[PDB]
RNA sequence: GAUGUCGGCUCAUCACAUCCUGGGGCUGAAGUAGGUCCCAAGGGUAUGGCUGUUCGCCAUUUAAAGUGGUACGCGAGCUGG
RNA sequence: GUGAAGAGGGAAACAACCCAGACCGCCAGCUAAGGUCCCAAAGUCAUGGUUAAGUGGGAAACGAUGUGGGAAGGCCCAGACAGCCAGGAUGUUGGCUUAGAAGCAGCCAUCAUUUAAAGAAAGCGUAAUAGCUCACUGGUCGAGUCGGCCUGCGCGGAAGAU
């Protein structure tokens, strides 16, 4: 369903990841096949009211990062300590 | 509040709507007079058979003006008597206290046709499937 | 758009028999009543006139969808439209059965044979005896004037020559 | 929402004159049919009423139906006057006009000394039946509202001064 | 009607509106939901 | 190197989560009356016995016999029991 | 860490708090935590968003039709969503139960009819038939509207010795 855009990592860690989320952002993971882990960054609310509908999980997602689409659905998810919001959320190529 | 309620419900046997416990309370709540009600109905009943419940539907205007409706008598009535029962057994579908023919059912129908909105005498038939189902008797095709 | 095809569905079927029909009428009750409407269910079937009552939003969307002739300036507002392909006297004379239980200056518009009928010359047209009815009394207005007329006035000269 | 966009287009020899925000209706028949917009801007224009948010303001919507409403409402009071037909159920009680006064009994031993506004007017054809004159829809049902205020439609056997909105369901007696 | 706290829909009918900084339950079918405080 | 205790009177004072009149909703409230019930500190709010004593038991008043604090009010006042 | 074994600044103040570690003298400037209308020294600061409770600047469970923005999306002038108004029908006051038991006292059937359409009924309410709202049907109606979620702000909950 949902058509959406990603950033390769200018910084990685902890330390990192915390100066992503001060600015409503977080990160994520495409793993699987004979290829590469590919990092990135998404945008917390640009996904949160995506997620609202079930569409998300039922249908693939369109990402793209650097102009290069493979084609991805979700996988087990990353929490905030007090919210169901998204801290970081892994992905499979499909 | 207006008060109003359309298709105001009555099933009683022709003479006996004098007293008002057999046509119940809901005649005098949307204002109808019983015993006027009574007289208004007597003038097309001496044809019909005493105690023989006779089915009435009456529509009731804002302003306490009525008017009513009177019908040949159910497919209830005619449904117990041809089947040689007194009453239903108080349990539909399960519980058989006998049976009733298609063809049967097809006179039935006919009897009550001016009554149905059916477009085939059939469809009219299909309708009292449910009258003999309810007091249970079964329909056989 | 909506979600669900139900108010699409009944546009186009509607539209295919109100281009169609011979006759047609469109009506003004807001509330129809059952009553009324169950007896016209009734005596329509009699006559193998159909009828139905329908928005003015239905009708809007009839309009866009589908080209109209006769009827569509009528869909705005508050509407019934009884309706016959077939016996076309008959869906003139429902409105007469209509107008026996409610009020005659409620009809907008009509078509007969394709004509527009504005909302006050519909009153004395729709008398109307149909195709077949009307097919054989015009086929006798002619049959008499050809032969019948000419011996009726041959006959009224040597009348006024019998002298008493 | 669909009543902020509405225009009014206001009738024939009914003067709206605008100091704003305070907007005035004037015309034959009657005097001071008026109504105040306080959150929310009405221009007024040649006759196309628009609505929109006012300067130090945050709040939305909220007067901006209630100036529309109001004003058409009091644009129909100088044009057709408003609705007249009162009447109450329940013995003893009256609502017999003579001139400013309005006679009634609450059981008082002092006269209750129930009057009419002097911006309105009022008179009767039977004792218990009234008919209120005047061309401004707030006044006549506030007269109304205060002579109900401890005699409104009860919700067991009905008993009250009738008129617009109203309460009453009907009970049956308890069980014997 | 009790007082309470945390404003309900009683039936259909109870419109719920605030008035002044409390939520009233206020209704139009029965008198008998005039909920006071919210 | 002394912040020292109980109960009652006299004399008090302050909190209202009001004993009561008062204004008002609901009611399975017809009205009445009661059940349910909110605002309200303004004002009135009983006595003899036995016990160290509040509370008790018993006789008794009036429409009535309240709720809470005060070096658990008040021994540089009293009974100091 | 501080006091114990330290002065000064800020907190309505204090023997441990936060900043800071008094050699003295100097009507000298900057910075810290903290502040910037008057007490009282400095911003009634610029731009945008929003509430109307002294929330702010006092705390929870809990709840709803309190109120806005936002992005993503269904509905969406070809007519919305919701109310208000009118229709709510044929068998049929089905069978049992009963004073009548009739959509809404109880229990079983949970159906069929001409229908563009009306559940042998979702919820209310003196036991109840009632009265009422309700989809669905059609008016009024000609523009925003609602479910989910992010988010600013609210609430009542929050009654006592001076």
């Amino acid at each position: 369903m949902f058509t959406i855009n990603a950033e390769v990592r200018k910084e990685q860690g902890k330390g990192a990841s915390r100066r992503l989320r001060a600015a409503n952002k977080f990160p994520a993971i495409i793993y699987g096949g004979k290829e590469a882990p590919l990092a990135i960054e998404l945008d917390h609310d640009k996904v949160m009211n995506m997620q609202a509908k079930a569409e998300f999980y039922s249908e693939v997602l369109t990402i793209v990062v650097d102009g290069k689409e493979i084609k991805v659905k979700a996988q087990d998810v990353q929490r905030h300590p007090y919210k169901p919001k998204l801290q970081h959320i892994d992905f499979v190529r499909a | 509040a207006k008060k109003v309620q359309a298709y105001v419900k009555l099933q009683v046997a022709a003479g006996m709507a004098n007293p008002s416990p057999p046509v119940g309370p809901a005649l005098g709540q949307q204002g109808v007079n019983i015993m006027e009600f009574c007289k208004a109905f007597n003038a097309k009943t001496d044809s019909i058979e005493k105690g023989l419940p006779i089915p009435v539907v009456i529509t009731v205007y804002a302003d306490r003006s009525f008017t009513f409706v009177t019908k040949t008598p159910p497919a209830a009535v005619l449904l117990k008597k041809a089947a040689g029962i007194k009453s239903g057994s108080g349990k539909p579908n399960k519980d058989k206290v006998g049976k009733i023919s298609r063809a049967q059912l097809q006179e039935i129908a006919q009897t009550k046709a001016a009554d149905m909105t059916g477009a085939d005498i059939e469809a009219m038939t299909r309708s009292i499937e449910g009258t003999a189902r309810s007091m249970g008797l079964v329909v056989e095709d | 758009a909506l979600n669900l095809q139900d108010k699409q569905a009944i546009v186009a079927e509607v539209s295919e028999v109100a281009k169609g029909a011979l006759s047609a009428v469109v009506a003004d009750s807001r509330g129809v009543t059952v009553d009324k409407m169950t007896e016209l269910r009734k005596a329509g079937r009699e006559a193998g006139v159909y009828m139905r009552v329908v928005r003015n939003t239905l009708l809007r969307r009839a309009v866009e969808g589908t080209p109209f002739e006769c009827l569509k300036d009528a869909f705005v507002g508050p509407t019934l439209i009884a309706y016959s392909m077939e016996h076309p006297g008959a869906a003139a004379r429902l409105f007469k059965e209509f107008a026996k239980a409610n009020a005659k200056f409620e009809v907008k518009a009509a078509a007969f044979e394709g004509e527009l009928i504005p909302a006050s010359q519909i009153d004395r047209l729709a008398t109307l005896p149909t195709y077949e009815e009307a097919i054989a009394r015009l086929m006798a207005t002619m049959k008499e004037a050809s032969a019948g007329k000419l011996v009726r006035t041959l006959a009224a000269v040597r009348d006024a020559k019998e002298a008493a | 929402s669909r009543v902020a966009k509405a225009p009014v287009v206001v009738p024939a020899g009914v003067d709206v004159k605008i100091n704003g925000q305070v907007i005035t209706i004037k015309g034959k028949n009657g005097e001071l049919t008026r109504t105040l917009n306080d959150a929310v801007e009405v221009k007024h224009a040649d006759n196309t009423l628009t609505f929109g948010p006012r300067d130090g303001y945050a709040d939305g919507w909220a007067q901006a139906g209630t100036a529309r409403a109001l004003l058409n409402s009091m644009v129909i009071g100088v044009t057709e006057g408003f609705t007249k037909k009162l009447q109450l159920v329940g013995v003893g009680y009256r609502a017999a006009v003579k001139g400013n006064v309005i006679n009634l009994s609450l059981g008082f031993s002092h006269p209750v000394d129930h009057q009419l506004p002097a911006g309105i007017t009022a008179e009767c054809p039977t004792q218990t039946e009234i008919v209120l004159k005047g061309a401004d829809k707030q006044v006549i049902g506030q007269v109304a509202a205060d002579l109900r205020a401890y005699r409104r439609p009860e919700p067991y056997k009905g008993k009250g001064v009738r008129y617009a909105d109203e309460v009453v369901r009907t009970k049956e007696a308890k069980k014997k | 009607m009790k007082v309470r706290a945390s404003v309900k829909k009683l039936c259909r009918n109870c419109k719920i509106v605030k008035r002044d900084g409390v939520i009233r339950v206020i209704c139009s079918a029965e008198p008998k939901h005039k909920q006071r405080q919210g």
